[PDB]
């Protein structure tokens, strides 16, 4: 349904196949979802229809809470206690954001692997693939930051980071 | 909206009302234990339609409905898998559960705590559900601990008898040494999978390590009491006869098989843990088999033959088969419980009697029981057309045309020839020559409990092989092309255990008596292994818990070291502080002492 | 179970325990019913052979040899009777078992169903209360100065006496109590 | 009601201790043993057979 | 109640520090300590090292 | 428990998956990476300037 | 948060002002409004804390503890009417002024936002504890037990105190924010080593770590029944909170500090799951077994991951709740039989049925059966140290088996069996003890419903 | 008759009233860190035209 964006949560266009029957028999599946559907879905269906019936004649609405951008952790000076709280909130709100975009991924990598069935190890690479690239940058940035981790330790690491690439590339340029 | 899912949801939950119900007014009159089974029957109808809808058009499903909680990269919901696995498992439990609640109204009509016994039951199937249902390792060892906690309370019904606590610790124990595998796997796939449900962890391993796999196997060779592990399950006969036939036979020790079976993506990629398993399954069956033909407890027999079968469903899966496996399980579950079942008939017409020697001629005196006894020991031996055939003769025909260990093969003919040899033992033993029970004779199964539930659990016996294997889709590849002798090989071992069976049982008529042999002593006394495996760890681990841990450690070494040699030296310089005399003399002298060397030590350096 | 154990055991009561685990464990082995009667009269002959042995060194020597014999030859998985102490039924029922005081502490609700039957327990605690200080009393005129030196205990022997320390005996649960 | 005369006590060296402790121990004094007398801590208490 | 007493209090009083005591105090309250302690130390320093060289497959580690 | 069941989303919960959602929707089409490596802009950083 | 605090502090005159048979009734109502009143602190963010005051702050580690106490208080008083009847009215007013007292304390230690203040507090702490049990026990021991259970504590937490006036005279300022904003890496020199173990053996011997644990017997076991509750419960945990608060200020040295502390909690907690196995006294297994779980929690503080402090946070509450219980359970059977001795008195199912459901329940979740937060404690922990090194699993693996053991041992013998002859004092269970019994194991379910309130600021 | 009831019951009003002054004494706690009100780069705000302050 319309409850969420169908582009972040992507399905293919759903193929299923006409039945074909091929015997004299009567078939027992197709008299028992004619019960099941007289009996169940629609005395639940008319239930769900008074419901939202009520639920129309009281409508309010929530909205989505908006959050400026504030300097980072590097336009900080070294003892300024004020704006390292607030780039440190920055900070910790942006780990909650990435920690988000991964487990939209990883529903995205489930999803495929139930859907596609006996063909799953072909039928989801790009899943997956999106998985390891998500994955690898995820890593990089706050694995090993440990308990008590701070948006101070992620600089240093990035800091390190950077001082091996450039290091490793000045190597290969005199090669 | 595609009832399925609705179904397949509503076939657990149902279950559950009488367990809710159990403080109201039901629970304390005599209509709980109808009204148990009538529930469990009702769950049975409703879960046959979901069967009926895969048999149709193979539809699976997976449904996550409740989010528990949420790490920070990883979620952790409540999600049922509802594959051909589950959708084939559950309708045969219940069906299973519903013969055997109907056989424990009769068999336990005297126990004052029957409300108590039926609930637990129902209890043990929720939890088994539970664990085949799962499709994240958490809800998994959810149903794991479950069921070992409900077969520990169920061991131990009769609480004054010390054996039966006994037994139920023991099977607490070696079930907690599974668990250490269990968790094993559970961590290394959160530490590399980043995932503990199914989908992912398929998707992240397309070449599995040993480490995963290796615990996955130890927690297997623990629930299904492989040979490490084995010697729980025969001492499991200490609860009732229907817990027997509920629990430790047909259902809740195939869980480590279904384990297996549920990983197998994962197995069917790595040879030395399919060689372990192919191993543990070859040695376990051999061994169980030669300890179940000289039994003379008849459900000792029976748990022994159960614990053969899971050998040879751990066998079928080192073969990378794991769809025979569950075909196997599915189809021993129905006669393993009817054997049980038979048995208990026996016990209870015969004054609570189990010993074999005992028990005469009872082919005519037990007709039906007879009949039935009979139908299932053929199914168990894998009698052609039979429900055992369609998959212990697809099982035994697999093992021999695979690249596999030799030593394996060999050892599970010999086991598949045993199993006749044990099943011919107790027909020969229980029902056939002249009585030998006490004279004042209460035989008497004319019961319509007893018999309603035994027919249906015969005709499943009788049919369901043939119906299950039409009506499933092919997910093997077939063996089209045997040598002729290769393939009458089960056929042939099994008339061979059938006829030397006889003839030494034949030979006891004899008016000959010999003094047993070493082999005999090694078969009867299950290998020595309760006896030296449950005297020489136990007693180390408490002396050295006694001696050491608490006595030389706790109470003498840590004591003298930090508080006793504190409290010896403040008292000893308080001693030599307080004790003067109080003469003036000799603390002047020190006075003089301290004043020279005051201006000396301290004055001399400015 | 019943009768108040001696110092020892004699030569007589050595040999028929014998004889008794010796028949039991070849019945055990011999299965059927035929050959085990033939087998214990076999066994009756040869336990009699030696019957009429004035020697007693070397009827000891004998009867040790025996019971060597026996351990080398016993059954590992011998018979035993559901109920005795190796049976499938041995302690089954005592988790049913419960002590008549507990009957003392029943709310009066409880023990307003059943009335006849707690007027009846009155009388036997009435009885009990009565008799006591006569068996005490009792025990203290038959005991040995030196204390006792076995367990029997005496009947009584007066009027209306009781045997001594009687209670626990008579009011035992049951064999089968629920 | 237990005064401390009838609590275990240090090893037994003369043989009217071990007759002492026997009797304390409710036992004959040739069937009284104590355990063997090094630093252990087992002291008075008697050293029974090893049947379960 | 001499039982429970001879078990838990008397034991203390009735100790002398000898050459088997030491010994068996010292082996069962220190070997194992230091036993531990190298294996973990040589599996941890190993892992260092693997991963210092990076290789060590850590694809897909996200949570520790 | 009740108080407790119905207690506002204070841990953000809820908000931080929408942000993660629009994230997602805008780099998706964008063609640009879901995520970077670098949580800090390399242009407000001044690495050491020898490292010989 | 003195909506919480000024409450306490009136319990104390409305104890002291009541009528002489209304002091039970008074202060179990007014106990059980406070903890209502507390339970608004589970509201919590997920970026800082809840900053009250300059004073007192409240995180998401701390809010569940201060829930803890302040429903601890109510089970105590409960727990502790039956036998303290035969009591004077102002001995009676005195025990209930030393529980007021502990748990202001308490809730005062846990919202402290200085270390030097959360010092003072964490050692007012010991005063009416040491009154309580070395006044309201019953053996002689109970005074021996209060020696060990103050000078172990002191000889700890007085190195504490040197380095907290050193740290605070070397950057200015000991407020836990300051503190954490401002944090700097310790070097690796002798002095740096001394100030790391100065700054954790205090926290250590409150756990208490192995090898310094031998004051905990003697103290659980000799106190009165809420004093056991109390040691157990919630003066157990101030080591773990102090230590995940300090441990921000140890890095980098903790990388190697810890590994004698690491290998002393593994090879101890497996040494105290075997000294439960042999063990006479029903009390003191009870002691052992809050020994062998504090040993994980040591562990899981010191690896230092979000896991790992998430496992603790969860086995903390968890063993609070599962360790009390497990006392009380032990005393109504003491007060029955006026005895510890755990083979005395046997198969008590057939004489009290409901209690031994109460027993198995008690014991279930003692052996971490899931999905109880005992559980998801223990396996957040094992996962943990799963990737600090592959080899725990075997220690973690036979710590599962053998606390199973002990725990089914505990059950079987006290419950199974056949009841002693010539015990015939058992009376039925009162609605007290069952209303107890169901006060500490219905919260531990509910809590299971609903794990992300106990998972700590890490969640 | 209420003055026996009053003498023997008024112990029931120390808590309530003392969870009342504690929240007073918060509230005014509160009213003394006002440094940064509508102050910090995220959260200022311009205000409404009724309004004094952002929060009390
Ligand atoms: C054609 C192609 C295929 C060929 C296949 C093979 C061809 C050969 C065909 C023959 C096969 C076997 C036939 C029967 C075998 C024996 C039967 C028998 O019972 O014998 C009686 C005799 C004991 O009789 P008893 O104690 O007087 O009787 C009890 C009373 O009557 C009291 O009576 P009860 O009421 O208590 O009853 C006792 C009960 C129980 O009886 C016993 O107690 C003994 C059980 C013996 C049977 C065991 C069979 C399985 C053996 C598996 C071995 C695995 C490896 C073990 C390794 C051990 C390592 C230490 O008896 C039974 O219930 C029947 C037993 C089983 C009958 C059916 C057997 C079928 C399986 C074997 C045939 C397989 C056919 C198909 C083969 C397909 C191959 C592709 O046991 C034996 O002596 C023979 C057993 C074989 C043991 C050999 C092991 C070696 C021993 C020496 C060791 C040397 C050590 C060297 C140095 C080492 C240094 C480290
Ligand atoms: C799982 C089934 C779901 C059912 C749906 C509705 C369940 C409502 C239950 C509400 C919570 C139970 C209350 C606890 C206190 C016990 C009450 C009592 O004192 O008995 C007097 C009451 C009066 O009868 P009586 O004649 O006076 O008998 C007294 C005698 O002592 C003789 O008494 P007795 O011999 O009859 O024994 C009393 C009984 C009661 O004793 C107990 O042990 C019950 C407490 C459970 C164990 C606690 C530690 C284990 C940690 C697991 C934490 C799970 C909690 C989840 C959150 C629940 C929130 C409340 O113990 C047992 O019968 C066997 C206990 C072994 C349980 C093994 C199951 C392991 C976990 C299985 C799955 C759990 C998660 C479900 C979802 C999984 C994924 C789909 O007894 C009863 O009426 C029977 C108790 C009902 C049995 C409940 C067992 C299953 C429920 C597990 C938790 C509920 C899950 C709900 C989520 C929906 C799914
Ligand atoms: C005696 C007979 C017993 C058997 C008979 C019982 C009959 C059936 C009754 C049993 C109920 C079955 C339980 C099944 C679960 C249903 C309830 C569940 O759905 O509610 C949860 C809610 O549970 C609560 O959150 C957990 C309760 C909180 C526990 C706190 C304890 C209270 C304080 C007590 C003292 C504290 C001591 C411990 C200190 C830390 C869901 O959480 P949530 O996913 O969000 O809800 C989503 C929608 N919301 C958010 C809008 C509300
Ligand atoms: C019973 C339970 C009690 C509680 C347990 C408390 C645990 C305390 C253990 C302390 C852990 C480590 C302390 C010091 C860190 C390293 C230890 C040392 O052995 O390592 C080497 C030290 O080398 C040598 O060992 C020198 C130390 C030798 C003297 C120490 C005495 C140890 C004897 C054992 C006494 C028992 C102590 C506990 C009393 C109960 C490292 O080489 P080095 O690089 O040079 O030193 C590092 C420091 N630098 C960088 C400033 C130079
Ligand atoms: C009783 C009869 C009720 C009859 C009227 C009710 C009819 C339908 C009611 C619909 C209510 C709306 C609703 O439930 O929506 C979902 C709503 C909120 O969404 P969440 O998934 O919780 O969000 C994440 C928060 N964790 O979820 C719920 O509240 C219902 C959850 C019930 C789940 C079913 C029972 C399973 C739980 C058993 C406890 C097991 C312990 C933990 C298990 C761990 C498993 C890994
Ligand atoms: C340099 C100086 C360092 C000083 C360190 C002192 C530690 C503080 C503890 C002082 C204990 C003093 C006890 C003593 O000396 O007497 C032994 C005493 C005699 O009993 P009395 O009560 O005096 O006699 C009554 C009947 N006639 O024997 C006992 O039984 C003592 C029992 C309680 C002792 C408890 C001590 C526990 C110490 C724990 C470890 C920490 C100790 C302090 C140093 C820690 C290491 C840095």
């Amino acid at each position: 349904p319309d409850s969420w964006d169908k582009d972040v949560y992507p399905e293919p266009p759903r193929r299923t196949p006409a039945p074909a029957p091929q015997t004299s028999l009567p078939n027992p599946v197709t008299y028992l979802t004619k019960i099941f559907d007289l009996l169940v879905d629609r005395p639940v269906t008319l239930a769900r229809e008074f419901i939202e019936q009520q639920h129309a004649k009281n409508r309010y609405y929530y909205y989505h809470r908006e959050f400026r951008r504030v300097p980072d952790i590097t336009e900080c000076e070294e003892k300024d206690i004020l704006c390292m709280f607030e780039a440190e909130m920055q900070w910790r709100r942006d780990y909650k954001v990435d920690q988000e975009i991964v487990n939209i991924i990883q529903e995205r990598l489930k999803a495929c692997q139930q859907r596609e069935g006996e063909s799953y190890r072909q039928n989801c690479a790009k899943e997956l693939e999106q998985f390891t690239q998500v994955s690898k940058a995820f890593q990089d940035r706050y694995s090993d930051l440990g308990a008590h981790y701070s948006a101070r330790k992620c600089l240093a690491k990035q800091k390190q980071r950077m001082l091996a690439e450039r290091k490793a590339a000045k190597e290969a340029a005199a090669a | 909206m595609n009832p399925f899912a609705s179904l397949t949801l509503t076939t657990l939950t149902i279950l559950t009302i009488p367990i809710m119900m159990s403080n109201s007014n039901i629970y304390k009159t005599n209509l709980y234990p109808n009204y148990v089974k009538t529930t469990v029957s009702y769950a049975f109808t409703l879960s046959l339609v979901p069967l009926l809808m895969f048999m149709h058009t193979g539809q699976e499903m997976i449904i996550s409905n409740w989010h528990w909680m949420t790490l920070q990269t990883v979620e952790l919901s409540l999600s049922f898998k509802m594959d051909y696995f589950s959708v084939m498992f559950i309708p045969v439990a219940l069906f299973v559960t519903w013969s055997i609640m109907e056989f424990s109204m009769w068999y336990m009509h005297s126990d004052p705590f029957i409300n108590r016994f039926f609930k637990y039951l129902l209890l043990f199937l929720i939890t088994m559900m539970i664990l085949v249902t799962a499709n994240n390792l958490f809800q998994l060892f959810i149903g794991w601990e479950g069921v070992g906690i409900m077969s520990f309370l169920l061991i131990g019904w009769w609480h004054g008898r010390t054996d039966a606590n006994t037994a139920a610790l023991q099977a607490i124990l070696y079930n907690r040494i599974g668990d250490i595998g269990f968790v094993l796997s559970m961590a290394w796939f959160l530490t590399h999978s980043n995932a503990w449900d199914l989908q992912q962890i398929f998707m992240l391993n397309n070449e599995c390590p040993n480490m995963p796999l290796i615990g996955l196997l130890l927690a297997a060779a623990g629930k299904s009491a492989q040979f490490g592990l084995h010697p729980w399950l025969p001492s499991a006969m200490e609860g009732p006869t229907p817990v027997s036939a509920l629990l430790h036979s047909s259902t809740m020790v195939v869980a480590g098989v279904f384990l297996l079976i549920r990983f197998y993506p994962l197995m069917e990629t790595n040879k030395l843990v399919q060689t372990m398993t192919l191993c543990l399954g070859a040695i376990t069956t051999l061994f169980t088999a030669l300890c179940a033909i000289t039994q003379n407890d008849i459900k000792k027999i029976v748990a022994f033959s159960t614990s053969s079968q899971l050998g040879l469903m751990m066998v079928t899966i080192g073969i990378n088969q794991p769809h025979l496996a569950f075909l196997h399980i599915c189809m021993h579950a129905f006669f393993k419980a009817m054997l049980f079942m038979c048995s208990g008939s026996i016990i209870h017409s015969l004054n609570d009697e189990q010993d074999i020697r005992k028990m005469g001629g009872l082919y005519k005196a037990m007709p039906f029981t007879t009949t039935a006894l009979i139908i299932g020991s053929l199914a168990l031996t894998g009698m052609p057309y039979l429900t055992g055939f369609y998959s212990k003769d697809l099982i035994i025909e697999a093992v021999n045309m695979s690249y596999t260990n030799a030593w394996a093969l060999l050892m599970t003919l010999i086991a598949t020839s045993l199993t006749a040899a044990y099943s011919t033992r107790i027909i020969f033993f229980a029902f056939l020559g002249k009585p030998r029970f006490p004279p004042l004779v209460l035989i008497n199964e004319n019961n319509p409990l007893l018999i309603n539930s035994i027919k249906r659990l015969l005709i499943g016996s009788i049919f369901a092989g043939f119906i299950i294997s039409n009506n499933i889709p092919p997910m093997t590849v077939p063996n089209t092309t045997m040598p002729l002798y290769m393939k009458m090989t089960a056929l042939i071992v099994t008339i061979m255990g059938f006829m030397l069976a006889l003839e030494l049982n034949n030979t006891t008529y004899y008016l000959k008596f010999k003094y047993p042999s070493q082999t005999y002593k090694f078969s009867n006394m299950l290998g020595y292994y309760p006896s030296i495996m449950h005297r020489l760890p136990t007693y180390h681990n408490l002396s050295m818990s006694q001696k050491s841990a608490s006595s030389l450690l706790d109470l003498i070494w840590l004591e003298t070291i930090l508080p006793k040699t504190t409290s010896f030296i403040q008292m000893k310089m308080s001693i030599m502080v307080s004790n003067q005399k109080g003469l003036i003399k000799l603390y002047f002298l020190s006075f003089l002492i301290t004043i020279m060397i005051s201006m000396t030590l301290f004055n001399y350096h400015e | 179970a019943f009768s108040a154990p001696a110092a020892y055991l004699t030569h007589q009561q050595k040999v028929l325990r014998l004889y008794k685990r010796a028949l039991r464990h070849l019945e055990s082995w011999c299965v059927h019913r035929d050959k085990y009667r033939y087998f214990a009269c076999l066994m009756r002959a040869r336990f009699d052979e030696h019957k009429n042995e004035k020697d007693m060194v070397k009827a000891t020597q004998l009867l040790r040899q025996a019971e060597e014999e026996f351990w080398y030859g016993q059954h590992p998985q011998p018979y035993i009777f559901p109920e005795s102490p190796g049976g499938t039924s041995y302690e089954r029922y005592e988790c049913y078992k419960v002590p008549e005081w507990c009957l003392d502490d029943w709310h009066p609700s409880e023990k307003a169903m059943y009335p006849d039957y707690f007027a009846k327990r009155e009388q036997w605690k009435r009885l009990r209360r009565e008799s006591w200080e006569r068996e005490v009393k009792q025990l203290q005129e038959e005991t040995p100065p030196g204390g006792p030196r076995t367990e029997a205990l005496p009947p009584a022997r007066k009027e209306g006496d009781l045997p001594p320390l009687w209670w626990h005996i008579v009011t035992r649960p049951r064999e089968r109590p629920m | 009601h237990v005064t401390k005369d009838m609590f275990p006590g240090p090893y037994p060296k003369t043989p009217e201790e071990r007759a002492a402790a026997a009797k304390k121990y409710n036992m004959r004094v040739e069937d009284y043993e104590p355990y063997p007398d090094d630093g252990m801590g087992y002291g008075d208490y008697p050293k029974l057979p090893d049947r379960s | 109640i001499r039982w429970t007493y001879a078990r838990s209090a008397n034991i203390y009083p009735n100790f002398r520090p000898t050459p088997k005591t030491s010994l068996l105090g010292a082996l069962f309250g220190i070997g194992p300590l230091f036993f531990w302690y190298y294996v973990f130390k040589t599996d941890r320093d190993k892992k260092e090292k693997l991963i210092q060289e990076g290789k060590l497959d850590q694809t897909f580690n996200i949570s520790y | 428990s009740t108080f407790v069941a119905y207690l506002p989303d204070y841990r953000m919960q809820e908000w931080a998956r929408r942000e993660a959602e629009r994230l997602v929707k805008y780099r998706e089409a964008n063609g640009l990476p879901l995520m970077e490596s670098n949580c800090f802009d390399p242009n407000k950083i001044q690495l050491p300037e020898d490292e010989d | 948060m003195l909506k919480i605090i000024i409450p306490t502090t009136m319990l104390l005159p409305m104890t002291w002002m009541s009528k002489h048979n209304m002091i039970w009734i008074n202060a179990t109502v007014h106990s059980l409004l406070i903890s209502l009143i507390s339970l608004s602190l589970l509201n919590q963010l997920g970026e800082n804390s809840l900053n009250f005051s300059l004073t007192f702050f409240s995180d998401s580690l701390s809010a569940p503890l201060l829930v803890l106490t302040t429903w601890l208080l109510p089970l105590m008083l409960m727990a502790s009417q039956s036998h303290l009847s035969k009591e004077t009215t102002t001995r009676k007013k005195l025990y209930i002024t030393m529980l007021i007292l502990l748990q202001l304390f308490l809730i005062m230690t846990f919202t402290a936002t200085e270390l030097i203040l959360f010092y003072i507090l964490f050692e007012a702490t010991l005063v009416p504890t040491l009154i309580i049990i070395t006044r309201w026990g019953n053996q002689t021991e109970r005074l021996n037990a209060g020696l060990y259970f103050l000078f172990y504590t002191l000889a700890g937490s007085l190195p504490l105190l040197v380095a907290l006036v050193y740290i605070q005279n070397t950057t200015g300022s000991l407020n836990f924010l300051i503190i954490h904003y401002w944090s700097h890496p310790l070097s690796n020199s002798w002095s740096n080593i001394f100030m790391w173990l100065a700054c954790i053996m205090a926290f250590m011997v409150k756990m208490p770590l192995y090898g310094l644990h031998l004051w905990l017997p003697k103290a659980h076991v000799e106190a009165p029944i809420a004093g056991s509750m109390v040691l157990a419960a919630v003066l157990l945990k101030l080591g773990g909170y102090g230590m995940m608060r300090i441990t921000t200020i140890l890095n980098p040295l903790t990388n190697y500090m810890a590994y004698p502390f690491l290998m002393l909690s593994m090879w101890g907690m497996i040494m105290t799951s075997s000294i439960c196995l042999r063990q006479t006294d029903l009390k003191s297994l009870i002691a052992y077994s809050s020994v062998s779980h504090m040993a994980l929690v040591i562990v899981a503080i010191m690896i230092q991951t979000p896991w790992s402090f998430m496992g603790a946070t969860a086995l903390m509450i968890a063993h609070g709740l599962t360790s009390s219980m497990l006392f009380c359970l032990a005393n109504t059977n003491y007060e029955r039989v006026h005895s510890r001795t755990m083979i005395l008195a046997r198969g008590l199912q057939t004489l009290l049925p409901l209690m031994a459901t109460w027993w198995l329940v008690a014991s279930l979740t003692n052996l971490a059966l899931p999905p109880s937060i005992n559980l998801i404690g223990e396996l957040f922990i094992i996962t943990a140290s799963f990737s600090w090194s592959n080899i725990t699993i075997i220690l973690m693996g036979m710590n599962m088996m053998i606390t199973a053991l002990y725990s089914l041992y505990m059950l079987i013998t006290t419950q199974r069996g056949k009841y002693t002859h010539h015990i015939n004092n058992i009376k039925p269970s009162f609605t007290r003890e069952n209303a107890l019994m169901a006060l500490h194991i219905l919260p531990l379910l509910l809590l299971t419903l609903n794990p992300k309130m106990i998972l700590g600021p890490l969640y | 008759n209420v003055l026996q009831i009053v003498r023997d019951h008024w112990v029931h009003i120390l808590v309530p009233v003392g969870f009342v002054f504690g929240c007073y004494l918060d509230r005014r706690s509160d009213e003394k860190l006002t440094a940064f009100r509508n102050k910090s780069l995220l959260f200022k705000r311009e205000l409404r035209p009724n309004e004094e302050v952002t929060w009390k």
